[PDB]
């Protein structure tokens, strides 16, 4: 099994720096060709830069639109991939994938947000149903203006996964907010405790909200 | 710079059939007697997958409906039979020339029955009314086709300011949307009216769907 | 011949 996990993105102002990193198992890296590939809505996806072989010179080549900007670099020993951006701009701005065997292999991502804007934690708020049917019942959990992208939210710490939609985040106000919801049995709740666990790691939060009912 | 431009942006096909969708680079991209075109997968909240290399050649564990053919300037990505886990978005990638460059994607919907949707209607929690707003939720759940409206009431009185709406991408097992619908207002505004409903019109349902409460029915 | 540290969907090489 290949396993390919990016840290190092977050928050940063622009002209500043950020250095993001790679840990790749599972393949011979020493003789893997790695890439840093990122995605935007704008821009769609961009290959930002290469990385050849210890055979092939450890040969890098990049996108003209960074070009002595980013630096990409590697530790066959530590099996890991770097990726140094300096002067980094708003158009950076994206997640960023690193890549093995040119683009075999993808990890999930590390999110960079180039913005003078400051970070701002999720406010969570629990929904329960209308005070007073039963076959089913549907519990909600909004949250609501947070900053930078992204927060991760699950229910009962990844249990409940079935009967869940999360909704993509949306800007409102400069600033995002996004809701889940998920749907059970009234066998299942209010019997057993059902706890929306949001976090956001910009600014350090996890909060976990068990859903209340609506007591008059 | 190989440019590579995808055709359709979207389209939307019923199980069993034959999803085709191409792609076409703006120079040759083949390379020692192989063609240098792949094709990968994005699959919601997902990195790309790739599924196709050397324009034609499967990739490992790869289902065998997924097939792709061409050469020179065209290419394409043929799905046949289309399953339920095929709604993604799909983009082809060329590997000769630096830079390596990726068409903009073409999203697959997966047609099934028509379905209406589940309407929950969910007020201000507790926590929200002591921090000093009000965001009124409405959850359209589990529902095809993708278009739906939405129309908040305010004591019967339309409202249109404050409603922001977000959509789920295709489910990957039953096909199907969900959106989330919410009003969002001061504690004051809040407070002023009394019943708050959310109206869900819809393909499928004959009569809108309507959800309310009244604020202080308990 | 065969690729690898290249991928199968790297360049190709001579």
């Amino acid at each position: 099994e290949v396993k390919l996990e990016e840290s190092g993105g977050g928050l940063v102002q622009p002209g500043g720096s950020m250095k993001l990193s790679c840990a790749a198992s599972g393949f011979t890296f020493s003789d893997a060709w790695m890439d840093w590939v990122r995605q935007s809505p704008e821009k769609g996806l961009e290959w930002v830069a290469e990385i050849r072989n210890k055979v092939n010179n450890h040969a890098t080549n990049y996108a003209e639109s960074v070009k002595g900007r980013f630096t990409i670099s590697r530790d066959d020993s530590r099996s890991v991939v770097y990726l140094q951006m300096n002067n980094l701009k708003p158009e950076d701005t994206g997640i960023y994938y690193c890549t093995g065997l040119t683009f075999d292999y993808w990890g999930q991502g590390t999110t960079l947000t180039v913005s003078s804007a400051k970070t701002t934690a999720p406010s969570v708020y629990p929904l329960a149903p209308v005070c007073g049917t039963g076959s089913s019942v549907t519990l909600g959990c909004l949250v609501k203006g947070y900053f930078p992208e992204p927060v991760t939210l699950t229910w009962n710490s990844g249990s409940l996964s079935s009967g869940v939609h999360t909704f993509p985040a949306l800007l409102l106000s400069g600033l995002y907010t996004l809701s889940s919801s998920v749907t059970v049995t009234s066998n299942t709740w209010p019997s057993q405790t059902i706890t929306c666990n949001v976090a956001h790691p910009a600014s350090s939060t996890k909060v976990d909200k068990k859903i209340e009912p609506r007591g008059p | 710079d190989i440019v590579l431009t995808q055709s359709p942006a979207s389209l939307a096909v019923s199980l069993g059939q034959r999803a085709t969708i191409s792609c076409r680079a703006s120079e040759s991209v083949d390379n020692y007697g192989i063609s240098s075109m792949n094709w990968f997968q994005q699959k919601a909240g997902q990195p790309p997958k790739f599924l196709i290399y050397a324009a034609s050649k499967q990739g490992s564990g790869v289902p065998a409906r997924f097939s792709g053919s061409g050469s020179g300037t065209d290419f394409s990505l043929i799905i046949h039979p289309v399953e339920e886990d095929d709604t993604a978005v799909y983009f082809c990638q060329q590997s000769k020339g630096v830079p390596y460059t990726f068409g903009g994607g073409t999203k697959l919907e997966i047609k099934r029955a028509d379905a209406a949707p589940t309407v929950s209607i969910f007020p201000p929690s507790s926590e929200q009314l002591t921090s000093g707003g009000a965001s009124v939720v409405c959850f359209l759940n589990n529902f095809y086709p993708k278009d739906i409206n939405v129309k908040w009431k305010i004591d019967g009185s339309e409202r249109q300011n404050g409603v922001l709406n977000s959509w789920t991408d295709q489910d990957s097992k039953d096909s199907t949307y969900s959106m989330s619908s919410t009003l969002t207002l001061t504690k004051d505004e809040y407070e002023r009216h009394n019943s708050y409903t959310c109206e869900a019109t819809h393909k499928t349902s004959t009569s809108p769907i309507v959800k309310s409460f009244n604020r202080n029915e308990c | 011949g065969p690729p690898g540290g290249r991928g199968l969907t790297g360049p190709i090489g001579p």
